[PDB]
RNA sequence: GAAGGGGGCCUGACUGCGAGGCCUGCAAGCCGAGCAGGGGCGAAAGCCGGGCCUAGUGAACCGGUGGUCCCGUGUGGAAGG
RNA sequence: GGGGGAUGACCCCAGGCGGUAGGGGAGCGUUCCCGAUGCCGAUGAAGGCCGACCCGCGAGGGCGGCUGGAGGUAAGGGAAG
RNA sequence: CAGGUGGAGCCUGGGAGUGAGGGCGCGAGCGAUAACGUCCGCGUCCGAGCGCGGGAACAACCGAGACCGCCAGCUAAGGCC
RNA sequence: AGCUGUUGGGAAGCAGCGCCAGAGAGGGUGAAAGCCCCGUAGGCGAAAGGUGGGGGGAUAGGUGAGGGUACCCGAGUACCCCGUGGUUCGUGGAGCCAUGGGGGAAUCUGGGCGGACCACCGCCUAAGGCUAAGUACUCCGGGUGACCGAUAGCGCACCAGUACCGUGAGGGAAAGGUGAAAAGAACCCCGGGAGGGGAGUGAAAUAGAGCCUGAAACCGUGGGCUUACAAGCAGUCACGGCCCCGCAAGGGGUUGUGGCGUGCCUAUUGAAGCAUGAGCCGGCGACUCACGGUCGUGGGCGAGCUUAAGCCGUUGAGGCGGAGGCGUAGGGAAACCGAGUCCGAACAGGGCGCAAACGGCCCGCACGCGGGCCGAAAAGUCCGCGGCCGUGGACCCGAAACCG
RNA sequence: GCGGGGGGAACCUGGGGAACUGAAACAUCUCAGUACCCAGAGGAGAGGAAAGAGAAAUCGACUCCCUGAGUAGCGGCGAGC
């Protein structure tokens, strides 16, 4: 049947049109960091696969 | 022509890899799926685009953000759909949301945002909203209302 | 609609046994036992089709060799002789030369005897 | 293709007609497959050892026997047993485009025109179904059934008449479909008949 | 020829970014000139986005707390995000 | 691959051509459908048993003889227990 | 920067399989300057070349990369009572 | 609507000259038949029982306006709280519907609801009941099949849920075919019978009832070549002998000596391996299908492409149907803006985005200009085919076990 | 006096109601209100004539198909639903 498109896969990235993916980057509980950490903090466009998982996990229509 | 002469292109019914069956036919014995452990199993694997073999996944290891929604759900707000002027210029006509959809710009449950890209018309535009750029393109040439109602 | 086996196999199993007759008790009369006889029969008889060609050429080396000892001296020599001769036309193959045409074959040796020499 | 001779009392004048230059033999060919999947029954079927008769009793405790290992004899493996993987109950058909249709529907019928194979037919007059009322019209324009000919016309009687014979198939005009145009080697239509074929394309 | 020791003024152990690269299976880790804001020390050139450097660490999820513009299920609020 | 300019199946010339997992490509064959109100068939269907013969690199296809006694089913395409 | 047209190279995509390796040489560690031992490095062969020749016999040592055919020639290793 | 002749055991074959067809579907008949039989197209038919959703008729039932009164408008009920279930809602901001427990109202100015709650604005009138049709199914009858054809198809084509096995629940098979017609072999012979030999029947009797075809393993009789000083994965290459076929040359058979030679599969670094599996032969036996997806490919149409259910229509006739879906714009958590947008104080920077391709002809100084006509291509999208993936038993077979 | 009782392939409603399995372990979650057991109904059964929907001054009983849509949401925010 229909798939089922992964909720969360959905929840965590978007498919940029034209054709890949871009994840938000990773750190949320530090006090001593350099204020790099307002750097990234930016959405992030995950290498490959990666993209292809993801991707081929949401689908109709992303 | 003649039920023996009709026949497909030579592509076009390629048809078929299966084996199964011979040695040297390629494709004997382990039938392609190589001697080995669980993917040559029936069950075959665990889905590819996700598992990890136990370590925590590539997705799933991102944060999440922002707005997911509760429970009884979406939220009741009108929703616009921006078409192009040069997407509009083939009609001469009078151009309401309308008749916008019969062309196949417009969808349906979507209010009108004519905007930007192309050059305008000295055309009538009903719609809903207009950006900065294409209400003035228009007001150039020709001349257009904003549709509220109901 | 469905394809059963029918008439197929039967042939295929034929053929092979056919092909395997004369073979000794089950090699010639049970369709595995054949084909196992079979791979082997073919595998032999390429290696042997290269090998027919060193069986004969060993057999004309001794019967040269034979030959003119008669006349003194070695098939070693007799060769190097021919070499120098110009008279690299062979043979080896002939050597019913030294059989049946002995003194042909003697011109051979002498024209052999002296080269280089 | 253009020029396609009518035949009415008054004369043999003819007729020019749209109907397209290329035919596509692939295209056509299409459409023939299509027609003939719709068409296909789907009742072959099978049992799966799931849906076999007998018991799932696990044949004999599968250490020690000194046999080989086996679950319920419904097991396909087992002479009597389930089938693997052979047909259940399916739907051929599929949906065609529908203007490859009537490119399709154009195309046979330009490639009988082309061959001058078509005829267009005013009124009959070997109508009041009889085959043999038929049969004499048919000689008079110029059918003997030396080629098979695909009847075209909306009137029941004319139909009736030539149906029985082996070398005539037989439709109404609103049923023209190209599997039976190129299955036939002679198109003949009457005018009410051409119209309608006319009215579906385009 | 300071990164060592002493003293004086100081809080750049800034905010908004970041060319281009090191590394690297991914995700991470790392260095970074330069522009803008407002500053510090300096006569200036200049330096300053912690510490001679390489360890002092923990994805996501769930939740806390503070703030803000954002959404608020007929509407205004509010609940909750 | 290069020429020959027949547009190949065709002729020259030069190369390459051990192989498991595996990728790619072309073929053979079995059942069924259209082709079939057809065509082959008791002057003998399918099937069986021989063959040192013909065609194909091969899977196979022919042909001949014997058996058999009522079926078989081209070219070209479709579908699979 | 030059030579190098190669079953070379780069980019995008489709399909894999593999993730038990082994011997030998050389370089180390572990071990006893033991192991057909174990663990890395660089190479090779077996793997997949248990096809051919040499080594009595013998995956991996020497020779050598088997498209087919020949009752033709020259060689390699190793040999010539 | 059909006869004759002909081969033949048999005509329905072949031949001659005919004929019917609203019937050339199909099955029979000694082989292959529109016209011999049974049918088919087209028609027809119920005294009796069933039905009767259609037509008709009856009966039941139904049918007002303004004012005034405030009488009635479903109780252990609503409502609130506790405990739970239902919903996509797993305690969540958790309403709605239901209700085991406790408390427990009102009758239009009454009550419930629009997702905690409050206001406002709406929707609806709970605590009584019934209601065709459109829908599910298939013991049953019928019709069709790119359904099976006796290891298949139901477990059962046959006196099968039987034999048989189990205390019982329960399990559960094998097993079809002489011939056109029994004409099913009188009689004689051997023999206790069985069986066979003659005879006879038959087109045929290695169609003789243990009967169509009659494969293979297996057993046997006869013939040819061969073998008792050789030793081996049984073959192979060479020569020679003997036998056969052929004028010949050539070939088939067999094997004496010589050379060479470590079964098949599987699993492994590595197997002839003293590692797995296989007595042998026949037959059964394992990469599918649906719906999604993703690529490729063959076509259709291209700023568009395409229909789903369903409606009409049909010797296996197609048509209609535009709800919908993908596409045509993106950025942003969102408000929102938009060829941009997001972070930002920034018109710094950066992230993610946006940019018609050809030929050729009309033309603004000339051969491209640029717009534009003509149209080869194409975004995209539709269908087919193929690879792969996702969900499903998802290549087949196999547990120990778990639960009812 | 009238009725009930029991049977029926599947289908239907109602009372009750699992586990293996999935989560590559496992408790919530899944499998699934499935299997199954029980009562009852019929040729169907259920449902049904708004104390509805839910944003439009909107729609009008119920059932069934297509679609909305794998959307809104639900979710050890996992698997998945
Ligand atoms: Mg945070
Ligand atoms: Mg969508
Ligand atoms: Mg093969
Ligand atoms: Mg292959
Ligand atoms: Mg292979
Ligand atoms: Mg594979
Ligand atoms: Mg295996
Ligand atoms: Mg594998
Ligand atoms: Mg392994
Ligand atoms: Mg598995
Ligand atoms: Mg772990
Ligand atoms: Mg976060
Ligand atoms: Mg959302
Ligand atoms: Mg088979
Ligand atoms: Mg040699
Ligand atoms: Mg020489
Ligand atoms: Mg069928
Ligand atoms: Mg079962
Ligand atoms: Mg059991
Ligand atoms: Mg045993
Ligand atoms: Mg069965
Ligand atoms: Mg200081
Ligand atoms: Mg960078
Ligand atoms: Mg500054
Ligand atoms: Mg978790
Ligand atoms: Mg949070
Ligand atoms: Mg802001
Ligand atoms: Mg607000
Ligand atoms: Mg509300
Ligand atoms: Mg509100
Ligand atoms: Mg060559
Ligand atoms: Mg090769
Ligand atoms: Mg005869
Ligand atoms: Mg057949
Ligand atoms: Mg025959
Ligand atoms: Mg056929
Ligand atoms: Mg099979
Ligand atoms: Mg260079
Ligand atoms: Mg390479
Ligand atoms: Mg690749
Ligand atoms: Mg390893
Ligand atoms: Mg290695
Ligand atoms: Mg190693
Ligand atoms: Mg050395
Ligand atoms: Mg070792
Ligand atoms: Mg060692
Ligand atoms: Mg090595
Ligand atoms: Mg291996
Ligand atoms: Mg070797
Ligand atoms: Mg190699
Ligand atoms: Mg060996
Ligand atoms: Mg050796
Ligand atoms: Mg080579
Ligand atoms: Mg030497
Ligand atoms: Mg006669
Ligand atoms: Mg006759
Ligand atoms: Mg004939
Ligand atoms: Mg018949
Ligand atoms: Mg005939
Ligand atoms: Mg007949
Ligand atoms: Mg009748
Ligand atoms: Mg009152
Ligand atoms: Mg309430
Ligand atoms: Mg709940
Ligand atoms: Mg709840
Ligand atoms: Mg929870
Ligand atoms: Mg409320
Ligand atoms: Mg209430
Ligand atoms: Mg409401
Ligand atoms: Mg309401
Ligand atoms: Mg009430
Ligand atoms: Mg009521
Ligand atoms: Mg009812
Ligand atoms: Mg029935
Ligand atoms: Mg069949
Ligand atoms: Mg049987
Ligand atoms: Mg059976
Ligand atoms: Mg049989
Ligand atoms: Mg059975
Ligand atoms: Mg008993
Ligand atoms: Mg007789
Ligand atoms: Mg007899
Ligand atoms: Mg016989
Ligand atoms: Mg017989
Ligand atoms: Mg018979
Ligand atoms: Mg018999
Ligand atoms: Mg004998
Ligand atoms: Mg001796
Ligand atoms: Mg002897
Ligand atoms: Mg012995
Ligand atoms: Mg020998
Ligand atoms: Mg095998
Ligand atoms: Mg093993
Ligand atoms: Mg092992
Ligand atoms: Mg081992
Ligand atoms: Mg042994
Ligand atoms: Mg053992
Ligand atoms: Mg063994
Ligand atoms: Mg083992
Ligand atoms: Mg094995
Ligand atoms: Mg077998
Ligand atoms: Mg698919
Ligand atoms: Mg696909
Ligand atoms: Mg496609
Ligand atoms: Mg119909
Ligand atoms: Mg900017
Ligand atoms: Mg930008
Ligand atoms: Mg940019
Ligand atoms: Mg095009
Ligand atoms: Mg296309
Ligand atoms: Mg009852
Ligand atoms: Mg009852
Ligand atoms: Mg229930
Ligand atoms: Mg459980
Ligand atoms: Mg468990
Ligand atoms: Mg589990
Ligand atoms: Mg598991
Ligand atoms: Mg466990
Ligand atoms: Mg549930
Ligand atoms: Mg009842
Ligand atoms: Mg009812
Ligand atoms: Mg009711
Ligand atoms: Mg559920």
């Amino acid at each position: 049947p229909k798939m089922k498109t992964h909720k969360g896969a959905k929840k965590r990235v978007k498919i940029t049109a034209s054709g890949k993916v871009v994840a938000m980057k990773t750190g949320k509980r530090h006090l001593n960091w350099q204020k790099s950490g307002k750097e990234i903090r930016q959405k992030g466009r995950k290498f490959v696969l990666a993209k292809p998982e993801a991707e081929r996990i949401k689908l109709l229509l992303p | 022509m003649k039920l023996s002469d009709l026949r497909p292109n030579p592509g076009a019914n390629k048809r078929r890899k299966r084996v199964g069956r011979g040695p040297g036919s390629g494709h004997g014995k382990t039938a392609t799926r190589g001697h080995k452990g669980q993917k040559s199993r029936s069950g075959g694997l665990k889905d590819p685009r996700r598992f990890e073999g136990g370590r925590s996944t590539t997705l799933m290891r991102l944060p999440k953000r922002g707005m997911q929604g509760q429970v009884p759900g979406e939220i009741k707000r009108p929703r616009y759909q921006g078409v192009n002027l040069k997407d509009l210029a083939r009609f001469e006509g009078e151009v309401t949301p309308e008749l916008l959809v019969r062309a196949g710009l417009l969808k349906k449950g979507y209010r009108l945002k004519i905007l930007g890209e192309g050059e305008a018309k000295p055309l009538k535009v009903v719609a809903h909203a207009f950006s900065k750029s294409a209400l003035e393109k228009l007001k150039a040439a020709g001349g257009e209302p904003v549709l509220l109602e109901a | 609609p469905r394809a059963k086996t029918g008439v197929v196999r039967r042939r295929k199993h034929k053929k092979i046994l056919k092909l395997a007759k004369g073979y000794w008790g089950l090699r010639s009369k049970s369709f595995r036992k054949a084909r196992e006889t079979l791979f082997a029969a073919g595998n032999y008889a390429y290696a042997h089709r290269k090998r027919r060609k060193r069986d004969f050429r060993r057999l004309w080396i001794v019967r040269i060799n034979a030959a003119c000892r008669q006349h003194g001296l070695n098939y070693s020599t007799f060769i190097h002789g021919l070499k120098k001769a110009g008279i690299e036309v062979d043979r080896k193959n002939l050597a019913d030369l030294a059989v049946r045409e002995p003194q042909v074959f003697a011109e051979l040796v002498e024209r052999a005897k002296a080269a280089q020499g | 293709v253009y020029q396609i001779p009518v035949l009415s009392p008054s004369g043999r004048r003819e007729l020019a007609a749209d109907l397209p230059a290329e035919i596509n033999p692939h295209l056509l060919w299409e459409v023939v497959r299509w027609q003939l999947a719709k068409r296909r029954r789907g009742t072959a079927s099978t049992k799966t050892r799931g849906e076999v008769a007998y018991s799932g009793r696990k044949i004999w405790p599968q250490k020690h026997t000194g046999r080989a290992r086996h679950g319920d004899i419904g097991a396909p493996i087992f002479v009597g047993g389930g089938v693997v993987f052979g047909p259940k109950p399916r739907d051929y058909s599929y949906t065609l485009p529908k203007k490859v249709r009537k490119k399709g529907l154009a195309m046979a019928v330009a490639d009988r025109a082309r061959e001058g194979k078509l005829l267009l037919v005013e009124a009959f007059a070997g109508v009041n179904g009889k085959t043999k009322e038929f049969l004499a019209w048919a000689k008079e324009a110029g059918l003997d059934g030396s080629e098979s000919v695909l009847l075209v016309t909306g009137n029941e009687l004319v139909r009736r008449a030539a149906r029985n014979l082996p070398w005539v198939v037989t439709l109404a005009p609103e049923g023209l479909n190209v599997y039976d145009i190129v299955r036939t080697e002679r198109l003949v239509m009457d005018l009410d008949a051409w119209e309608v074929f006319q009215n579906r394309i385009g």
